DNA sequence: ATCACAGGATGTACATATCTGACAGCTGCCTGGAGACTAGGGAGTAATCCCCTTGGCGGTTAAAAC
DNA sequence: GTTTTAACCGCCAAGGGGATTACTCCCTAGTCTCCAGGCAGCTGTCAGATATGTACATCCTGTGAT
């Protein structure tokens, strides 16, 4: 059983993502909000992917399931089939 | 007196470096663990392909980068150079996710 | 004659 | 004396459901048209999701489980679970009858 | 004796497979019947879009001193062309990164 | 021992087009996969639009006109007109040959 | 040939639209920007509707054409078929 | 001596009145003329059904109301109570329209 | 006394040499595309109707303009 | 608050064309046979990743100065 893995998205990682987004100065409360938003997004995408996998009667979540889940949410991804 | 760059030169340098680069910015193992922990709530004993985790990480990083660009734009709109949680909330509300 | 359990 | 063509609509079924949920309550023509458009849109959404579900799994038949998965994908949570319960109950009753 | 086989792509002067597009249209549950010229037209459109994106990506690669197109070149080509960016607005390219855009307010004061 | 089941992709056609437009430029595996996914996505978009067009007009056949209207509806500005010109040229040549 | 019809969206009409949107105070420069935005939106929807009508070999733009045009842009509209 | 409300009471009254009401806020004839003028650039001698123009007006008003809601949110974000063109531009940029 | 250079420190772009693994080319084969026919109905075309869109015109006043 | 105007409504009139019906033909699904284009599999080799050292680019603070 895995627990408290949201802290694995460290402050330097969020800082790097903001720098890639063009942010020059980051408040200290940004990290918790970013972790929550990422958790919600991953929850939605993983829920759709698991639904696709369960419909296929499989126990392994495949890249195609993730691609279909992203496409259903209007976030088409290129490079994974 | 040791050399010290002013508060904002290094930030701009990091912005340039990470806009020039294309590699993933989140550590792979913590992200995989987070994905597995989230998926535990939907179905037990789930397995994941490596390509599935890579695609999830790519999508999550792209979404976070776009959200941070919108947050920076919102913070600049408020005549600030610092992003705050209210900026993220405004961006997500305008996008239609809240 | 018809009630939904969603609204309790 | 040219009779107008037959235009099919869900008006009578929506009226029956309204009389079931609200006996002493009516519905205007515009509201009936809106409800008919809602039924058509949801039908199209679920049918398309089931069709792409069948195509992804290399199946040629749309079955009850494809529609169930489409409902689970398209509906937000409690709506999805209650719709699944109603659909399974209806399918069970239909199979039991004949 | 039957005539020598000649691909439908060669007849239309196209490099994309007309027969494969026709088969996908027939087996894609799109309509009861598929016309003869429809796969030709669709193959031509796909070839034109692919040619545009590949030309822009090759230009980007040559500007980056590379001879092989990488996802970064494709991302640069897509996001630098206005119409291609509009077409792929809600599309994410893996390992494509982002454009070097820094807001003018964040730049140092001279 | 046994060869893997064949998986059809647009790799060779994209490579031919690249050699037509850039004789000396190559392509990576990831870039080729991205191009293949792009071709599949555009094909799905155009086919779905053509199907909806045929359904709206109570037609049973997808022809060059339906695809052309789908292209005009989906591609922006100069892309749409250039695709229309290329496709009409291809169809004219195909009907001129046999 | 009609011309200068964008001015038909008067200042009170834009003010009413803002009031329905909860806007309390309106700058004087809002009206030109709103007219431009409305013109762009109408241009897109009307272009799609005219394309649909031309495909149908009709010379009259129907309500169904507008509904399909809106649905293509992710703006499904109920109450018109 | 004449009775005068303070600058903002009537604005709130109008907000309440127009959020209670549901009728269209743009005059029918000017909007129809604008629609015909815009369509002239796409096809000449075009005719419009009344229902088509009504649907166009409804869609345009709904879009403008949503845009004004987002613009009001942007203006509040900048510690202001007055909407400005930069607020509209920011809202449309975050939405993904410009 | 507040403002341009001087120069030091840091970082980054730029040749240069190794090496490797991923890409491009060759090969065998098989399955999917091409050639050659037939059947049948979906659609193109002609004729007709009436309806619903367009055009006009005068009176009222609420709404637009100032 | 005051002045102006055109939106709206009621009514009338003409006709363009959307919709329907009939007819017919030719375009496509379907089938069979045949063959070659493309895919999986190897394999060689050179473009780029990796050091590696170096020449600027740029930032920052001291400092002389008009």
């Amino acid at each position: 059983v895995l627990r408290d893995n949201i802290q694995g998205i460290t402050k330097p990682a969020i800082r790097r993502l903001a720098r890639r987004g063009g942010v020059k100065r980051i408040s200290g409360l940004i990290y918790e909000e970013t972790r929550g938003v990422l958790k919600v997004f991953l929850e939605n995408v993983i829920r759709d992917a698991v639904t696709y996998t369960e419909h296929a009667k499989r126990k392994t979540v495949t890249a195609m399931d993730v691609v279909y889940a992203l496409k259903r949410q209007g976030r088409t991804l290129y490079g994974f089939g | 007196k040791p050399h010290r760059y002013r508060p904002g030169t290094v930030a701009l340098r990091e912005i340039r470096r990470y806009q020039k680069s294309t590699e993933l910015l989140i550590r792979k193992l913590p992200f995989q663990r987070l994905v597995r922990e989230i998926a535990q709530d939907f179905k037990t004993d789930l397995r994941f392909q490596s390509s599935a985790v890579m695609a999830l990480q790519e999508a999550s990083e792209a979404y976070l980068v776009a959200l941070f660009e919108d947050t920076n734009l919102c913070a600049i709109h408020a005549k600030r150079v610092t992003i705050m949680p209210k900026d993220i909330q405004l961006a997500r509300r305008i996008r239609g996710e809240r | 004659s018809r009630k939904s359990m969603r609204q309790s | 004396k040219r009779r107008k063509t037959r235009k099919e609509s869900y008006a009578i079924y929506v009226y029956k459901v309204l009389k079931q949920v609200h006996p002493d309550t009516g519905i205007s023509s515009k509201a009936m048209s809106i409800m008919n458009s809602f039924v058509n849109d949801v039908f199209e959404r679920i049918a398309g999701e089931a069709s792409r579900l069948a195509h992804y799994n290399k199946r040629s038949t749309i079955t009850s489980r494809e529609i169930q998965t489409a409902v689970r994908l398209l509906l937000p949570g409690e709506l999805a679970k209650h719709a699944v319960s109603e659909g399974t109950k209806a399918v069970t009753k239909y199979t039991s009858a004949k | 004796t039957r005539a020598k086989a000649k691909t439908r792509s060669s007849r239309a002067g196209l490099q994309f497979p007309v027969g494969r597009v026709h088969r996908l249209l027939r087996k894609g549950n799109y309509a009861e019947r598929v016309g003869a010229g429809a796969p030709v037209y669709l193959a031509a459109v796909l070839e034109y879009l692919t040619a545009e994106i590949l030309e822009l990506a090759g230009n980007a690669a040559r500007d980056n001193k590379k001879t092989r197109i990488i996802p970064r070149h494709l991302q640069l080509a897509v996001r630098n062309d206005e119409e291609l960016n509009k077409l792929l607005g809600r599309v994410t390219i893996a390992q494509g990164g982002v454009l070097p855009n820094i807001q003018s307010v964040l730049l140092p004061k001279k």
